[PDB]
């Protein structure tokens, strides 16, 4: 864990981390939220991209 | 060929062609991870002939 948010009302959750060039840098996203169901997805951005799900 | 015999026996060769009509059907495959997925089969039957063909 490098970076945890309160999500804000924009509706992107931005987190800023280390990037290399090359690398399958995989990502797991844990939505924990009073008032519906908590989910986990998971992502990757292999060099430098926007992962959004 | 205009074989036009007229007053000339002119022999021309006049080439044409046609090019036959082919189909090309795609599909594609995508998750929750945004990522492409490889290695999925996917089977197409031709269900306009009555049967799974």
């Amino acid at each position: 864990l490098v970076a945890t948010q309160t999500t804000n009302s924009q509706g992107v959750a931005t987190f800023t981390v280390l990037s290399f060039p090359g690398v399958t840098q995989t990502f797991k996203l844990v939505a924990s939220l009073q008032g519906y169901a908590a989910s986990t997805a998971s992502v990757s951005i292999t060099g430098q991209q926007n992962a959004s799900v | 060929s205009l074989s036009v015999q007229g007053t000339t026996s002119e022999s021309a060769s006049v080439n044409v062609q046609y090019v036959p009509l082919t189909s090309t059907i795609t599909a594609t495959v995508v998750n929750q991870e945004g990522s492409p997925l490889a290695g999925a089969t996917v089977q197409l039957y031709n269900t306009t002939s009555g049967s799974n063909t």
